[PDB]
RNA sequence: CGGUACGAAGUCGAAACAAGGUAGUUGAUGGUGAACCAGUGGCUGAACAAAAAA
RNA sequence: AACUAGUCUUAAACACACCGCUCGUCACGUAACA
RNA sequence: UAAUACAGGGUUGAACUGUGGGUUAGUUUCAAUGCCCAAGGCAGAGCACUGGAUUGGAUACCCAGGGAACUGUGCUCCCAUUAAUAAGAAUCA
RNA sequence: AGUUCUAUUGUGUUAGCAUGGUUUCG
RNA sequence: AGAGGCUUGAUAGUACUACCGUAAGUACAUAAUAUACAGUCCCAGCAGUAGCGGUUAAACUAUAGAAGAGUCGAGUAUUAUCCAUACAUACCAGGCGUAAAAAGCGUUCAUCCAAAAAAU
RNA sequence: UUUUAUGAUCCCAGGCUGGUUUAAUAAGUCAAAGUUUAGCCGGGAAG
RNA sequence: GAAGUUAUGGUUUGAAAAAAAAA
């Protein structure tokens, strides 16, 4: 099969922090990947350190 | 269309051996038309892809210029002696689609067919649209 | 307006690459220098075209 | 392909399914 | 109304517009937008000028009242008309010629 | 906007133009706010 | 790592030097502009020294 | 010259606010919460009967939906409508699917906006999947009438028709807010209220003068777009007579959900 | 734009603003009191002498004509 | 040289005369081949810019 | 009427440009012969000063 | 710890170069709009 | 920004699905402070204002005190209005 | 891209709590 | 001068239809004049944006200022009109970091375009 | 029920069309729109 | 005789009728 990609076009925008003294996020949060950003391989090349945890669940 | 005013970028590189741009059929026969008259070396299908072997002379490519004439957000048709005026003098390749095929605004003249005109290569400064 | 914004366009340069031979033989014909006594043998032995070889080389993943 | 107003697209379909 | 100039009328951009207009007997084609009125329908139409000075062409809409001597012209089917050259009543101005395409129904 | 912008940097808007945002010397907006 | 509730978005050469970790002039981009040579035409500046210009061959 | 001697303005100005809910308004919202909140006899996830053997009653109690969040609860409702409206076992991205998927998280983040009020982003939320499930019903329309029907006519939602495109008028325009406007009767309509349409001034008990900003929402009719008995007539109206169709009231309406003429559609949130 | 450039804005928005205040404590509004043609009106006709009717044509008007 | 070499300079000096001079040996050292054709023809119209500066020929 | 543009330079101060000698300016305000000042929230089209590691 | 001459860095709306540039009320005539 | 309750979004995988989209007014959810309205009302701090200084002089900068404003599903979007210089496709390993 | 589930949540609204500047009481 | 009008401070290539360096008003008569001079002095005045005039002006006024100089010519100049020369009305053929310009962030209708262009 | 942001409802101003030559590798139709003998049209009444 | 034929300027100030109800 030959399929093209998917546009990387997402709705609500992208995040934005409430103006003033409030500290509110007005949309979405700090750790938003944008849909126009590298591979996580990519961005992390290391990868997981030694003494990280294998299993994430709490 | 889009596809083909995708490509000219591509075409359009310099110091590279390789280029890829986007697939399309209408690509595969511009593609075709270009290595017929010998402006690139060559080129390979690749599912979503397409990789353009550019030509080289002299360390300057082939193809110094690409002006695109219908964008699909506008066609341009011309009459055989409207082609004619608009290629005088002029030793560029114009595409031209028509009903026989993507051919070549010489090819389009000897047949006397009303085409409509996509690219301009190596046509200098020469344009009207 | 803007500067250098022309991608694809007026940003690079294409320019021929000239070298020794040719550009001997372009002023030996228009006659703005005699004829060097090495200008028969470089042309003989014409300079290979370095930077078809330079296009070759490719990034490889380590 | 340029004009895909309403009518084009009724009249312009092969297939109810693009595959 | 628009007239064009002499040498505006031969170039290919304007004839391949005209050509696109006309058919055969002056038929248009549309779809169907009112068909609750009896033996009657009203088409949306595709119409295309030329402009000369940007060089391209804009689509914009007729809607014109038919005869539909039977019903099989429902609301969202692509018909063909043919104008009659007179008014029956105070809509209808052209008569259903065949139906190109039929919105399923039921 | 050059206009536009200019018109209301100098102030002419501020005086002429209703706005529902108000201020005590403002003209204020009588009806319901809508987006214009 | 400190809360400021929002980041600054300065303009300016000067501000953007002085707010950023560095504001040194990175590689062109290949798909935009060519690389930088030796063979490049140096900028034509008059040369000067305390504002006087130093234009004599001997 | 003559004239009247002119004065600044000396009056009462009527003071902005908000239309309060009617009582009708007010118990078909708390209709709504309690039908929401209505916990069904039935287990979360997909345990069944041999999975819950093993367990001892009291363990099973705790599994049961009455000790479940409201999160499980939502997604076994999900789960049902999926089983309701599924091509196979497992099929959940079929547009019929979807459009019950997409259906059953606007009510349940409605619900949620009724409670916390004062969360803003999930009026954004429902303003995107409400666009999002107007597209699934577009394109179930074209692919599969028969079964577009027969998902609307399941879900109790409006059959909205994509057959000639939508219209530029409010008062014609289709409405995804109006979409569903079985269960809740409030997302129906509501009158004009911009310049010459806005609510007029009114005295309150207390003593001062008041303007609401809109019209206070009036329980629709239940006749709202839905097909009428004609007689025969040959007028201005029907220039030509009246169809069988229209005498017996069997024609179709493809925009069940238009605000109609002196109507705009239903707020998002209010 | 610049702080400089600023400057003068800053000044003309606040001289209407204290001007207007300076107005408003007052309650009585104040009373007040051509053959001649505008440059727009005279680009709609032209003056050139074609054959007899001053103002009753595209070819006498500036309006857009339809070609 | 008016065959197919050509080259600007531009320089700085104290006088005018001095200045043209360092222009002159500057272009002399820019000198450049310029691709024409033995037939004295141009193959196509040429154009060049540099931000308002438009050649043409 | 209030405001506005041109010529003139007269009286009163010194508000901005350097940390302009109290950073500037902005939204809506309060106060003041004048430029302006004060609070509040924005920006930078601002400065000063500015970490080793237990 | 201070000053002059430098020399270096930063800022600048200064370049006749801080004895710079520069804001406004009031006063003063010619006008347009209102 | 601890736990808990209710909702998103993002990331990763499996399944499903099968051009189902990109942009968007006769559209409307949200949105600093101030102002209007309502609430409360003296933890702090703090316009106007008062009085203790400096200044030819200050209606300020400094000090003391201070009933305006500081928490709202309301009225509501003026701005140096919020993650930047609009959104999407293409060119790169 | 979308729907369902899956692991994770310095996101938004939430009853209450631990701690703390400040003021307060002796 | 067989004749007048305009210019007589710098600045504009004065276009362009056949010819496209393939020739003589070529030589003699036959060599030149004006950033020479005079009147006025931030006045009178001139001028097209820039600008000139400060008591020795190629910039104002004066051409017996000389049979003066440049152009057109029975005409020539000023004003006016424009699709007012590429003040590209920017499709050919302009822009939106900093110089005018991205809507406060978003959800959508209609239109527009994409993906089976041209043809069907 | 019929129109309507593809501008409905509803003011003021204007009849439309053609004219051969036409310099520049800007033309094989003068090239988005500039005309000049002309073309088409422009109620009724002795009641 | 028929069928198709982009509106422009004056800055513009979006819904207009019919029907229903009313007395």
């Amino acid at each position: 099969p030959v399929v093209f990609p998917h546009t990387r076009a997402r709705a609500g925008g992208k995040p934005i922090m409430m103006r003033g003294k409030s500290g509110k996020w007005h949309w979405l949060g700090p750790y938003w990947k944008p849909p126009w950003a590298p591979s996580n391989k990519a961005r992390w090349p290391t990868g997981p350190e030694e003494w990280a945890w294998s299993d994430p669940t709490r | 269309m889009q596809r083909a005013c995708e490509m000219v970028v591509s075409l359009l590189r310099v110091d590279a051996l390789s280029q890829r741009c986007p697939f399309h059929v209408l690509n595969v026969q511009i593609l075709d038309l270009l290595q017929r008259e010998g402006l690139i070396r060559g080129f390979k299908v690749d599912g979503t892809k397409i990789d353009i072997l550019l030509k080289h002379y002299k360390g300057a490519p082939v193809i110094r210029n690409i002006r695109v004439v219908s964008k699909p957000s506008r066609d341009i048709w011309l009459t055989p002696h409207e082609l004619k005026f608009r290629t005088r003098f002029n030793t560029g390749l114009w595409i031209m689609q028509t009903s026989c095929g993507v051919i070549s605004h010489r090819d389009c003249l000897r047949m006397g067919i009303g085409g409509k005109m996509l690219m301009a290569i190596n046509n200098g400064y020469q344009h009207f649209c | 307006g803007k500067g250098a914004v022309h991608y694809t366009g007026t940003n690079f340069r294409r320019v021929q690459r000239l070298d020794i031979v040719d550009r001997m033989r372009a002023l030996v014909a228009q006659g703005l220098v005699d004829a060097p006594l090495w200008l028969s043998a470089a042309e003989r032995a014409p300079p290979m075209e370095l930077s078809n070889l330079k296009l070759m080389d490719r990034k490889v993943h380590n | 392909r340029l004009h895909n107003s309403h009518q084009a697209r009724v009249l312009r379909r092969r297939h109810v399914y693009r595959d | 109304h628009w007239h064009y100039k002499t040498w505006q009328r031969n170039t290919a951009g304007y004839l391949r517009t005209f050509m696109r207009n006309k058919l055969p007997n002056n038929e248009m084609i549309g779809y169907v937008i009112n068909d609750k009125h009896p033996k009657s329908i009203r088409v949306a139409c595709d119409r295309f000028m030329y402009v000369m000075r940007y060089k391209k062409t804009f689509r914009y809409t007729k809607k014109v009242w038919a005869h539909d001597e039977e019903s099989e012209a429902r609301l969202g089917d692509v018909v063909r008309i043919q104008p009659l050259g007179y008014r029956i009543g105070p809509w209808k101005n052209y008569v259903l010629v065949r139906v190109l395409h039929k919105e399923p129904r039921d | 906007c050059s206009d536009r912008k200019r018109k209301i940097l100098n102030g002419t808007e501020y005086i002429r133009r209703k706005s529902s945002h108000r201020g005590r010397i403002k003209r204020g907006s009588q009806a319901p706010a809508f987006k214009r | 790592a400190p809360f400021p509730r929002g980041i600054v978005k300065p303009r300016s050469a000067k501000v953007r030097a002085i707010l950023n970790l560095s504001v040194e002039q990175r590689q062109p981009n290949p798909l935009r502009a060519p690389r930088k040579s030796l063979l490049d035409p140096p900028p034509c500046v008059a040369p000067l020294e305390k504002g006087n210009p130093k234009l004599d061959r001997q | 010259v003559a004239r009247l001697k002119s004065h600044r303005y000396g009056g009462v100005v009527a003071l902005k606010t908000r239309a309060p809910k009617s009582p009708w308004y007010i118990e078909a919202e708390k209709e709504f919460l309690n039908e929401r909140a209505q916990v069904p006899d039935a287990y979360i996830e997909r345990w069944h009967g041999e999975d819950l053997s093993k367990l001892s009653p009291a363990l099973r109690r705790c599994l049961h939906l009455r000790c479940a969040s409201s999160k499980e609860l939502h997604s076994w409702r999900k789960l049902q409508l999926c089983r309701l409206l599924q091509r196979r076992p497992f099929d959940t991205g079929s547009p019929a699917v979807q459009l019950a998927c997409l259906t059953e998280k606007i009510l349940n983040v409605r619900a949620h906006l009724l409670r916390h009020f004062r969360d803003q982003q999930k009026k954004k939320v429902l303003s995107i999947w409400l666009s999002r499930r107007h597209r699934v019903m577009k394109y179930l329309y074209r692919v599969d009438f028969n079964l577009y029907k027969y998902v609307c006519q399941q879900l109790r939602i409006k059959c909205v028709r994509f057959a000639i495109p939508d219209s530029r008028d409010r008062q014609r325009a289709i409405s995804p807010i109006a979409v569903d406007g079985d269960r809740c009767k409030f997302l129906i309509r509501q009158k004009l209220w911009k310049a010459r349409f806005r609510p007029r001034q009114l005295k309150q008990v207390d003593g001062k003068v008041v303007r609401f900003t809109r019209h206070p929402m009036e329980q629709p009719s239940s006749a709202w777009n839905l097909p009428k008995e004609h007689r025969p007539s040959l007028s201005r109206a029907w220039p030509y007579g009246v169809r069988e169709e229209r005498l017996k009231g069997n024609y179709v309406i493809q925009n069940p959900t238009a605000a109609g003429l002196g109507y705009c559609p239903a707020p998002l949130f209010f | 734009i610049s702080t400089c450039r600023r400057r003068y804005f800053k000044m003309r928005k606040f001289h209407k603003k204290k001007y207007k205040k300076k107005l408003m404590r007052l309650k009585k509004i104040p009373f007040v009191e051509r053959t001649w043609k505008t440059y727009r009106e005279t680009r709609l006709y032209r003056k050139q002498l074609r054959r007899g009717l001053p103002k009753k044509g595209a070819r006498k008007l500036r309006l857009h004509r339809e070609r | 040289n008016g065959r197919g070499l050509f080259g600007i300079g531009i320089a700085f000096g104290p006088s005018p005369k001095e200045a043209r001079s360092n222009a002159a040996l500057a272009a002399i050292q820019n000198l450049d081949h310029i691709d024409f054709d033995v037939g004295r023809t141009l193959t196509t119209p040429v154009h060049g810019s540099e931000y308002s500066a438009h050649v043409k020929i």
